[PDB]
């Protein structure tokens, strides 16, 4: 069935896409 | 985490914007 | 010849590449 | 600031990499 997961550079875009102006932090680990 | 709640598992809006600064 | 500026979506994915484990703060602000 | 560097300008490969942790 689609993916409803958000994984590595799509869990990225959507901190981009959600946090906008605000920004935020990542790191990947594990 | 976010890797956590949101891709081992799924998370809501809210979850995510909890990340964010 | 393509496009040398890096925007918005690209500008977080360049990061997310370049910086690796180190993880980063995404800014868009400042 | 990055976008400003990078974004509006050029950056180079350090100038990047001095925006990660």
């Amino acid at each position: 069935f689609v993916n409803q997961h958000l994984c590595g550079e799509h869990l990225v875009e959507a901190l981009y896409l959600v946090c906008g102006e605000r920004g935020f932090f990542y790191t990947p680990k594990t | 985490g976010i890797v956590e709640q949101c891709c081992t598992s799924i998370c809501s809006l809210y979850q995510l914007e909890n990340y964010c600064n």
